[PDB]
RNA sequence: GCCCGGAUAGCUCAGUCGGUAGAGCAGGGGAUUGAAAAUCCCCGUGUCCUUGGUUCGAUUCCGAGUCCGGGCACCA
RNA sequence: UCGAUGUCGGCUCGUCGCAUCCUGGGGCUGAAGAAGGUCCCAAGGGUUGGGCUGUUCGCCCAUUAAAGCGGCACGCGAGCU
RNA sequence: CGAAUGCCGGCAUGAGUAACGAUAAAGAGGGUGAGAAUCCCUCUCGCCGUAAGCCCAAGGGUUCCUACGCAAUGGUCGUCAGCGUAGGGUUAGGCGGGACCUAAGGUGAAGCCGAAAGGCGUAGCCGAAGGGCAGCCGGUUAAUAUUCCGGCCCUUCCCGCAGGUGCGAUGGGGGGACGCUCUAGGCUAGGGGGACCGGAGCCAUGGACGAGCCCGGCCAGAAGCGCAGGGUGGGAGGUAGGCAAAUCCGCCUCCCAACAAGCUCUGCGUGGUGGGGAAGCCCGUACGGGUGACAACCCCCCGAAGCCAGGGAGCCAAGAAAAGCCUCUAAGCACAACCUGCGGGAACCCGUACCGCAAACCGACACAGGUGGGCGGGUGCAAGAGCACUCAGGCGCGCGGGAGAACCCUCGCCAAGGAACUCUGCAAGUUGGCCCCGUAACUUCGGGAGAAGGGGUGCUCCCUGGGGUGAUGAGCCCCGGGGAGCCGCAGUGAACAGGCUCUGGCGACUGUUUACCAAAAACACAGCUCUCUGCGAACUCGUAAGAGGAGGUAUAGGGAGCGACGCUUGCCCGGUGCCGGAAGGUCAAGGGGAGGGGUGCAAGCCCCGAACCGAAGCCCCGGUGAACGGCGGCCGUAACUAUAACGGUCCUAAGGUAGCGAAAUUCCUUGUCGGGUAAGUUCCGACCUGCACGAAAAGCGUAACGACCGGAGCGCUGUCUCGGCGAGGGACCCGGUGAAAUUGAACUGGCCGUGAAGAUGCGGCCUACCCGUGGCAGGACGAAAAGACCCCGUGGAGCUUUACUGCAGC
RNA sequence: CGAGCUAGCCCUGGCCAGGGUGAAGCUGGGGUGAGACCCAGUGGAGGCCCGAACCGGUGGGGGAUGCAAACCCCUCGGAUG
RNA sequence: GUGGUUCGUGGAGCCAUGGGGGAAUCUGGGCGGACCACCGCCUAAGGCUAAGUACUCCGGGUGACCGAUAGCGCACCAGUA
RNA sequence: GUGGGAGAGGGUGGUGGAAUUCCCGGAGUAGCGGUGAAAUGCGCAGAUACCGGGAGGAACGCCGAUGGCGAAGGCAGCCACCUGGUCCACCCGUGACGCUGAGGCGCGAAAGCGUGGGGAGCAAACCGGAUUAGAUACCCGGGUAGUCCACGCCCUAAACG
């Protein structure tokens, strides 16, 4: 039946990119705590 | 004057549709269409701020001419009279002699081929706009300008129409569709004659489907939700109303007058609706 | 089974600061009528449900009891 | 027994008690006979099919030798409903 | 540390146990190899075939091809692999996307708003499965191909030559440019047939050397031409409108053509050329290659939902934009520029492997689930994408071998009976397609209807009516009509394919809903009523700006109830709400200051403060019921009796009107009576004593409708009396792989007792060799889940209100 | 941080085999003073009918350490809205 | 009208200020806890100013600090699988 | 046929004044209304009575008659349009073309009904005040359908001469 998971890439990009991310001052704080953390993908992967 | 249909299926035999005798012309003035985008009675957040709308056909909207008075003098015919999804009305459509199309809102009993003009000037007769101060007292009349140089505001429904009951000073005394008297501006133009279509307020929907089509979408009863959702929601099996009947937001729905007092305009309102 | 109300003239009911209790209707005697209603003039009258008790004195306050009006009997 | 002892009825499957419904054996009889009444012995076996209702129960139809009453966590849901 | 349903890890029990993932299915020969049911090859058998085949798109990301491998992954095996290692493989001006356009939305010079962060917002800009734009056929690789090659065609940019012309834009105008249903004509895709053409070969087993059987009989193609079709008037004059200008467009007038006539555009056909090309046999190919062959390459018929395409008709709910394109003029330039033809040159970036209804995607799995678009052959069955079989193609589902117990599942059949089963005909059966005959109550006249209930249905010959295409004819194809016979148990002979009636409740109806225990009588619904709202509307969201409402205007919009239709919808305004009320009472800040007080020598500075003036609110006056709501009781009375039309009285704001009634409502209750049944707590009809109906939380009805819920009957049945037999997949045995919850330890009997009151574990008796296997569930107060009922906790959370207190709002 | 599930709306695309019923209109005929209207033929309407795809999820059975953390089988609802 | 302070409206001054009104330049102004007198203190409505202070990504020294279930989550290619 | 007449004969569209009611302005004060008599009701929140302005509906005084017209039901301010019936005169035309009339068709007061409008006055129902033994009546105060318009129904009557 049909799951949660239904990939797509413009979406998955459109929605958790770096672009995002940066628009937003939440997500200019994500990619703040996670490169803090030293995380090794600031952002996920897509494509 | 309403189309009936014989009962061949259930709701077939209460459905009745608008008698379309009167419109000549069948596709509109391209110049004077642009497109509307629909709401689904969403605001600039993505916020429903009107319930139950939406879906219901696409329309293309129709530019139609409010202002009369900047073609003051210049004459002109009339060339269709047209269907406008946009509105209870229909629309004429003018050819002036100098060549600009307009679309005005369709008098009743105004044909194809009349002469047609606006200003202080021009027979008092159907479709011509004036000047309120022009008009003789006691004509019946339309498409209302409230203030001047504002455009038509008052009686632009199928059938509705204005009566002119007095002039006192710089302003001249309507009694508006509703009822209600009302001071206007001497210098706001008006149209002569009612708006015609009137035979509009007899078509009968007919099944829930038809009012779809118009974009409405269903309704639901407070009666009919939870305490969460609604002054009504709850309470074991159905139930009364329990308190004052109120509105999802919890005002009260039978009488109340929300008019706001203090209004400037309330100097120049007589009467009721 | 548990809580509430009520009992006052023949009927329906009022009232009581614990001291001499009333309204209507009925009823009795007279008038009026040919006669009968309607109308008028006189007329009363109950031991205030029972039984204890408080008090100088209890329809009135107390505690029990009848019999009628009522409400309840929920979670299982 | 609340860090769970599933709770009515039906069904299936039994098993026991006797304060015996029937069949067996008796006494008394207001027991002529036949048919009963009542009490005594007796638990081996038997103890129907339907209509109504979830019903247990109970009432009704049609039969019967009779259509017995109770217990078994109101017997039985790691057996079914 | 021994306990915390402790934490982390290790290893046990269950147990060689359940299971090994669709019941489409296998068998043998050969091969390879240490090893083979499981890999390769052949033959035979089976399954899919509107797919289980083929091609796009997503998503996945080397899974692709090849060699060498088998430790682990593979539910067994493994020499095989979507696995390990390694090497190779994806080629474009024309396919997709970008260097083009715009949609919702996004973003956003201007601008507005907000403590900060930020929110909005015109233009513009971004944004696509929409608009715009130039490639078709075939060949080649182990692996890519509209990409490489071959053939035949084309686009844009730059430069030039020729001819043409007021050239010229982000400005103007035209166009692009649109719905739903139905549909014409001509075609193509696709298909069937041919005695015609071409082809290896075949004559078995009784027959056939045959006008036999088997196989194939095309594809692409510029210009021209031809057939069908879309678009489309020409000229003059006037002109104040299209935010400058316009010779364009609009508007008025006059003159010509009404028509594809012309012009133009597109489909199809034909076309220089190019290509393909079966069966069968051989070659060994893993997989293809040789030949067939100088292959033939044509006639007929059916024929799209595709094309001509912006076709036509009807209808109401009235059906994007922008660029490309054409036209017009403006600066400016006219030696420019642009237009047409020709010719040379120039033509970038990204994607292209493989999977793709799935073992490669989403579902932790090589998961019986989910996943959009196209193609989807044949024959038969009325049709069809249905059903059965089948082609191309693809599969036999990654444990097998046996046995032929119980029991389970899925399936077949059954004497007599036929609902007796049961909460219930739950389940199963019956019915079943098409043609003809026939069809009630009631009804809103459409329906109810497939009512119900019947007859027909195969094949053979003979005769015969109408149509399509052809020619008006043959042939092919479509629809029938009449007659005479033949066969079986049976002719919609297999597959797909309603059981029917009567009568109540509720809801008018089609719809909608608790993803995952409720599909309903609930929601919605057209429709009816009340109410607000005069437009910068009311209402909603937002601190605001803004927005929705609505580019709408009272025939409109919001809110509430009721809920098609029919006939109707009574009385009460005391209380609450809403509405109205320029009076009166009360009323806060503020005004006002009679009067009083602090201090100083004083002038003074400072504080308190009566009258009186003073909003909304409340009080007060009234109105209002499709506003919240409410709509009694007692006693007497008629010439048998009984009852009580009548009278009396208490109380109230007034005491339930019509209709309905033991009801989706009736406690007593299985009310009483009638109906139905042999028998009826249910059901239907009445009655009225309505515990505790009643008129828009609508009253009473209603045709039609319903996977709703009652009650009856017919039909038919393994539901049942009451079971039996049979089939397959399990269960059982053998070989391979091998879990699980649970588990203080266990050397774990019965009775009668006792015990914290239900004992394998204590007492006394009884019974009892040790250990398994297939079975059944009575017990281990069996497992599971720190009871969800109940209480408790000065635990929580959702909801309400005339609870308290605030806040938004007004 | 989430509307890649789910709910509503907005923009832009696509899809719905085959059969059946036969509204208006139209045209003819009849009728009339004219009409209403009646009959035929044509027409092809509809939250119309039967039934695939597609969307559902009605009843029963199976499954219940599943094939599956909602599935399978039989049956059933809608199928131009 | 509020905030700050120990000050929660208190006898509530002080410092700050959203609203209203609204001065003077030394004989001017603020303050010493309502107010007044006296006596003092101080000079608002512009600005800058080292050090002594806080911290530890980083480097070094030292531990009656751990010793691979400890010590940082990470002694190991960990903010990884 | 010609030439004339009379009339509230019908359909349509316009249009006038009186009055009632409501609303606004003014002025003015204690009662108005009502009846058999009263009360309810209205009125110091300024009623009644008076003047001025406005709004809206319905009906048309005098003329007016015991009159006229219509087949009946019916028809009454004024104006115009459209249109029926009818009488007279003249003696011109047709040449028995006539009378009636089952069925049919059409009209048909009031009330009532559907869908819209409209709503001043009146007014079933209803409420209230009186009267009465009662009073679901007569009288008074309110008052909703209705009365009016359009369109479609109903088809009745002491539709009578
Ligand atoms: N109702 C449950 C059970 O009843 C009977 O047995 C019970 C029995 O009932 C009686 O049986 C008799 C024998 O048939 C009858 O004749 C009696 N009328 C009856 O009361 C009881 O005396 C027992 N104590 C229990 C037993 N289960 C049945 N035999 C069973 O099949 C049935 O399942
Ligand atoms: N018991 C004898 C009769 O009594 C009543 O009638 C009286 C009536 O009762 C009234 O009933 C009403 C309802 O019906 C109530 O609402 C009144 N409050 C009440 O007073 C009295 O108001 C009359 N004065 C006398 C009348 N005979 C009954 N109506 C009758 O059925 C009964 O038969
Ligand atoms: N059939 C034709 C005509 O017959 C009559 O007219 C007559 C007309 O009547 C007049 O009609 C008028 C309309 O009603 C009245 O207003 C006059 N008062 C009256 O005298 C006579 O004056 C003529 N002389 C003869 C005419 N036949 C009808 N009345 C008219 O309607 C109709 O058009
Ligand atoms: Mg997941
Ligand atoms: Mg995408
Ligand atoms: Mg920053
Ligand atoms: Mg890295
Ligand atoms: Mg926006
Ligand atoms: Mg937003
Ligand atoms: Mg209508
Ligand atoms: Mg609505
Ligand atoms: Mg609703
Ligand atoms: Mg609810
Ligand atoms: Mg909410
Ligand atoms: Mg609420
Ligand atoms: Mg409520
Ligand atoms: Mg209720
Ligand atoms: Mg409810
Ligand atoms: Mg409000
Ligand atoms: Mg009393
Ligand atoms: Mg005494
Ligand atoms: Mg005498
Ligand atoms: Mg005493
Ligand atoms: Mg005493
Ligand atoms: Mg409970
Ligand atoms: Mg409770
Ligand atoms: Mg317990
Ligand atoms: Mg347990
Ligand atoms: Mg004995
Ligand atoms: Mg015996
Ligand atoms: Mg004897
Ligand atoms: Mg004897
Ligand atoms: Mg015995
Ligand atoms: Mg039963
Ligand atoms: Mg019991
Ligand atoms: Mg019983
Ligand atoms: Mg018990
Ligand atoms: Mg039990
Ligand atoms: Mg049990
Ligand atoms: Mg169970
Ligand atoms: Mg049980
Ligand atoms: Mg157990
Ligand atoms: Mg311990
Ligand atoms: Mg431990
Ligand atoms: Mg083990
Ligand atoms: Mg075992
Ligand atoms: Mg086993
Ligand atoms: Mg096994
Ligand atoms: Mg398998
Ligand atoms: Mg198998
Ligand atoms: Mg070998
Ligand atoms: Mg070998
Ligand atoms: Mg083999
Ligand atoms: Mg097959
Ligand atoms: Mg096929
Ligand atoms: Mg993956
Ligand atoms: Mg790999
Ligand atoms: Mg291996
Ligand atoms: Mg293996
Ligand atoms: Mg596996
Ligand atoms: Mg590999
Ligand atoms: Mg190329
Ligand atoms: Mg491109
Ligand atoms: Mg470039
Ligand atoms: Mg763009
Ligand atoms: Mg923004
Ligand atoms: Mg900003
Ligand atoms: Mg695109
Ligand atoms: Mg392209
Ligand atoms: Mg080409
Ligand atoms: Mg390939
Ligand atoms: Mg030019
Ligand atoms: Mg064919
Ligand atoms: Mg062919
Ligand atoms: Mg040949
Ligand atoms: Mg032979
Ligand atoms: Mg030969
Ligand atoms: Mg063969
Ligand atoms: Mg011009
Ligand atoms: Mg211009
Ligand atoms: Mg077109
Ligand atoms: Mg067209
Ligand atoms: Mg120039
Ligand atoms: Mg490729
Ligand atoms: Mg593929
Ligand atoms: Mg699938
Ligand atoms: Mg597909
Ligand atoms: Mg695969
Ligand atoms: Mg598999
Ligand atoms: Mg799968
Ligand atoms: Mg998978
Ligand atoms: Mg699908
Ligand atoms: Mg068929
Ligand atoms: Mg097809
Ligand atoms: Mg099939
Ligand atoms: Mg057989
Ligand atoms: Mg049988
Ligand atoms: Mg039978
Ligand atoms: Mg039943
Ligand atoms: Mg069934
Ligand atoms: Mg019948
Ligand atoms: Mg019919
Ligand atoms: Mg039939
Ligand atoms: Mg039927
Ligand atoms: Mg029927
Ligand atoms: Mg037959
Ligand atoms: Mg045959
Ligand atoms: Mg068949
Ligand atoms: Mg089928
Ligand atoms: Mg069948
Ligand atoms: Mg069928
Ligand atoms: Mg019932
Ligand atoms: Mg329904
Ligand atoms: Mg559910
Ligand atoms: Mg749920
Ligand atoms: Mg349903
Ligand atoms: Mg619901
Ligand atoms: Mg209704
Ligand atoms: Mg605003
Ligand atoms: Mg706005
Ligand atoms: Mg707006
Ligand atoms: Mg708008
Ligand atoms: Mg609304
Ligand atoms: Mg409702
Ligand atoms: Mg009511
Ligand atoms: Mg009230
Ligand atoms: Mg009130
Ligand atoms: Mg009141
Ligand atoms: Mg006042
Ligand atoms: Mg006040
Ligand atoms: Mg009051
Ligand atoms: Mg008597
Ligand atoms: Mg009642
Ligand atoms: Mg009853
Ligand atoms: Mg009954
Ligand atoms: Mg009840
Ligand atoms: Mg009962
Ligand atoms: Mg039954
Ligand atoms: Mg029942
Ligand atoms: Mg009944
Ligand atoms: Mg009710
Ligand atoms: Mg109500
Ligand atoms: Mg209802
Ligand atoms: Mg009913
Ligand atoms: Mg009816
Ligand atoms: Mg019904
Ligand atoms: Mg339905
Ligand atoms: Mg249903
Ligand atoms: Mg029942
Ligand atoms: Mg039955
Ligand atoms: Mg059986
Ligand atoms: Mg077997
Ligand atoms: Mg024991
Ligand atoms: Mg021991
Ligand atoms: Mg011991
Ligand atoms: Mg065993
Ligand atoms: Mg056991
Ligand atoms: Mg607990
Ligand atoms: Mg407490
Ligand atoms: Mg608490
Ligand atoms: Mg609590
Ligand atoms: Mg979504
Ligand atoms: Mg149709
Ligand atoms: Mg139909
Ligand atoms: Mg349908
Ligand atoms: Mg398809
Ligand atoms: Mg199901
Ligand atoms: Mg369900
Ligand atoms: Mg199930
Ligand atoms: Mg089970
Ligand atoms: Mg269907
Ligand atoms: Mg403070
Ligand atoms: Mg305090
Ligand atoms: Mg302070
Ligand atoms: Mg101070
Ligand atoms: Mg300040
Ligand atoms: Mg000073
Ligand atoms: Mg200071
Ligand atoms: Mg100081
Ligand atoms: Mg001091
Ligand atoms: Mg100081
Ligand atoms: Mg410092
Ligand atoms: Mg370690
Ligand atoms: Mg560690
Ligand atoms: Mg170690
Ligand atoms: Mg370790
Ligand atoms: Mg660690
Ligand atoms: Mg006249
Ligand atoms: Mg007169
Ligand atoms: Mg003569
Ligand atoms: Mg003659
Ligand atoms: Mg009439
Ligand atoms: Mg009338
Ligand atoms: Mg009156
Ligand atoms: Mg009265
Ligand atoms: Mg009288
Ligand atoms: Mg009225
Ligand atoms: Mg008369």
């Amino acid at each position: 039946m049909k799951r949660t998971w239904q990939p797509n890439r413009r979406k998955r990009a459109k929605t958790h990119g770096f672009r995002a991310r940066m628009r937003t001052p939440g997500g200019r704080k994500v990619l703040k705590r996670r490169r803090q953390k030293g995380r090794w993908r600031l952002t996920p992967a897509v494509r | 004057a309403v189309k009936k249909f014989k009962p061949y299926t259930p709701s077939r035999r209460f459905m009745t549709v608008a008698d379309f005798s009167e419109i000549t012309k069948t596709e509109p003035e391209k110049s004077l269409v642009k497109p509307l985008k629909k709401t689904g009675g969403r605001n600039n957040q993505g916020r429903i701020t009107v319930r139950f709308r939406g879906g219901g056909h696409k329309r293309l909207y129709r530019i139609i001419d409010f202002k009369r008075w900047d073609k003051v003098g210049i004459p002109a015919k009339v060339a269709a009279i047209e269907y406008d999804p946009n509105r209870s009305a229909r629309i004429a459509l003018l050819h002036y002699v100098d060549g600009e199309k307009r679309y005005i809102i369709a008098p009743d009993g105004l044909q194809v081929g009349q002469q047609v003009v606006a200003g202080p000037d021009a027979p008092i007769q159907v479709g011509n706009a004036l000047p309120l101060r022009f008009i003789p007292v006691g004509t019946v009349v339309h498409a209302v300008e409230l203030e001047p140089k504002k455009g038509a505001k008052l009686a632009r429904a199928a059938g509705t129409s204005a009566q002119i009951q007095g002039r006192e000073g710089d302003y001249v005394i309507l009694r508006l569709p509703s009822g209600e008297l009302r001071k206007v501006h001497g210098e706001c133009y008006a149209t002569v004659g009612a708006v015609g279509n009137a035979d509009h307020k007899n078509i009968v929907l007919g099944k829930a489907g038809r009012s779809r089509w118009l974009g409405r979408r269903p309704h639901v009863r407070g009666a009919a939700m939870n305490p969460v959702d609604h002054p009504h929601g709850g309470g074991e099996g159905r139930a009364p109303r329990g308190r004052p009947p109120a509105s999802p937001w919890g005002w009260q729905t039978k009488g109340l007058k929300t008019r706001k007092r203090r209004k400037p305009s309330s100097r120049f309102i007589i009467a009721r609706r």
